[PDB]
């Protein structure tokens, strides 16, 4: 899902199949991206 | 499920002391609490991280 919010902010609901640590970029995973770094870890 | 991010947030807290006139302790109103430095202030501290701890 790639979402546009509010003022232009771009956030995506990614999921992988590898663990991706808080602020850092790429069983499945997934994550709230904000500008290509992990926002929020989801499960 | 979360990030696992610990803040530790300590409180400094100095204290002033003096004797009345009929020997009680009496704390000062003077007395000084300092929050953990963020955005070169002091005064106001706001939890940033997932997890956080007081002391
Ligand atoms: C996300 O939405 C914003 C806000 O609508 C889009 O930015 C607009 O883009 C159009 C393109 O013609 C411009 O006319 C507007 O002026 C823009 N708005 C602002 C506030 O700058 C943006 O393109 C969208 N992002 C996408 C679709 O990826
Ligand atoms: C709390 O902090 C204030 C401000 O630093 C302290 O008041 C100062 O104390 C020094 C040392 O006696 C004096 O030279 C200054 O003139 C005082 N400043 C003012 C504005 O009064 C105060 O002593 C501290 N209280 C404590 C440590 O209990
Ligand atoms: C995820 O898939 C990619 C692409 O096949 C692979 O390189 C990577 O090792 C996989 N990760 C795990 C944890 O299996
Ligand atoms: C997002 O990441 C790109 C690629 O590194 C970078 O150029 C850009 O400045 C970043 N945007 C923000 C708002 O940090
Ligand atoms: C906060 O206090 C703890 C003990 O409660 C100490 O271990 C830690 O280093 C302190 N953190 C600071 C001063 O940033
Ligand atoms: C205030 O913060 C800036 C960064 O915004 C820093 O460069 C500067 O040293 C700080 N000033 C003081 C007096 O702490």
């Amino acid at each position: 899902f790639s979402l546009n919010t509010t003022g232009g902010v771009i956030l995506e609901i990614s999921c992988y199949n590898d663990t991706v640590r808080e602020s850092s970029f790429y069983p499945k995973y997934c994550y709230v991206l904000y500008n290509g770094t992990a926002l929020k870890y989801l499960g | 499920p979360s990030f696992y991010s610990h803040t530790s947030v300590n409180i400094t807290i100095d204290l002033g002391m003096k004797l009345s006139g009929y020997g009680q302790p009496i704390a000062s109103a003077l007395s000084n609490i300092t929050l953990p430095m963020q955005d070169n202030n002091t005064d106001v501290y706001c939890i940033r991280s997932n997890q956080f701890s007081v002391y």
